């Protein structure tokens, strides 16, 4: 199922390559070391609503 | 927008408001960065020179945090007509970088496949601008947003007296009397995914505002991701 099972547990973007899950990130945010996680790089990434 | 929600602090940060010589909002657009910002083709039509405005969610008092940007360069689709409406959409350079604070942020860019299978496929998209709260009135002064269920295809082609192309998408209510109306042109559509706000349409057209059986038309900013990112290297 992969991409299509809960987005294989990336943050953001899926994709699969040689039948495995791959996540990637918009600009402005670094792929964590779990491979799933998006981190941002500085204040105010985009798509975040700035509630604080 | 008619109906829906007013934007409160912080919820709307990628709204940029298109403001004519004579300070008055005409259309909307979406901060995608600190020199970008992405409108309708057609919104170029509505005034001879115009301006950015950022921060901004009540246009009769000053926000502080509101900020006003001149455009540089204006990179338009050369396959926009009148007559089919058909890639409404632009992107506009600024001369000067946003300033990113509370009220001022870019909303995501999504992936092409990504944002076709895992954000068109979500149940509800936001769309919000300044533009009109009854088909007959004038432009709002306060910033509205309205969430919108993700319009059936064939359904959406069917709704409409005209041409529904594939750069075109549907979303609103069939009875519900809530939609965009005039102004609220080249306004954002996103789609929330996981708490975080991809672009997915522009505000492009619709018969009337809120008419029941009737929808919301968008340019589908997935058939766009390739001139979108060409026209910010330029
Ligand atoms: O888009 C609008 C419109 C109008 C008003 C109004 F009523 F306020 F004046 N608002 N508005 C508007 C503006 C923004 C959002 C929404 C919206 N979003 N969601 C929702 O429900 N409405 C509504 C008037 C009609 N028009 C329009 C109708 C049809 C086309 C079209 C469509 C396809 C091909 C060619 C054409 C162009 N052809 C058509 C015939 C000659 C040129 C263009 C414009
Ligand atoms: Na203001
Ligand atoms: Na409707």
């Amino acid at each position: 199922k992969l991409c299509s099972l809960d987005n294989g547990d990336c943050d953001q973007f899926c994709h699969e390559e040689q039948n495995s899950v791959v996540c990637s990130c918009a600009r402005g945010y670094t792929l964590a070391d779990n491979g799933k996680a998006c981190i941002p790089t500085g204040p105010y990434p985009c798509g975040k609503q700035t509630l604080e | 927008i008619v109906g829906g929600q007013e934007c409160k602090d912080g919820e709307c940060p990628w709204q940029a408001l298109l403001i004519n010589e004579e300070n008055e909002g005409f259309c909307g657009g979406t901060i995608l960065s600190e020199f970008y910002i992405l409108t309708a083709a057609h919104c170029l039509y509505q005034a001879k020179r115009f301006k950015v405005r950022v921060g901004d969610r009540n246009t009769e008092q000053e926000e502080g945090g509101e900020a006003v940007h001149e455009v540089e360069v204006v990179i338009k689709h050369n396959r926009f007509t009148k007559e089919t409406y058909d890639f409404d959409i632009a992107v506009l350079r600024l001369k000067t970088p946003i300033t990113f604070r509370m009220n001022v942020a870019p909303a995501c860019l999504p992936e092409r496949d990504w944002a076709e299978s895992t954000l068109m496929t979500q149940k509800t998209g936001i769309v919000s601008g300044f533009g009109r709260t009854h088909e007959k009135g004038r432009q709002s002064t306060r910033l509205k947003m309205l969430e919108v269920p993700y319009v059936d295809r064939n359904s959406c082609k069917l709704s409409s007296s005209f041409i529904i192309t594939q750069n075109m998408f549907c979303a609103g209510y069939d009875t519900k009397q809530e939609d965009a109306c005039q102004g609220d042109s080249g306004g954002p559509h996103v789609t929330r995914f996981k708490d975080t706000y991809f672009v997915t349409g522009i505000v492009s057209w619709g018969e009337g505002c809120a008419r029941k059986g009737k929808y919301g038309i968008y340019t589908k900013v997935t058939a766009f991701l390739k001139w979108i990112d060409r026209s910010m290297k330029t």
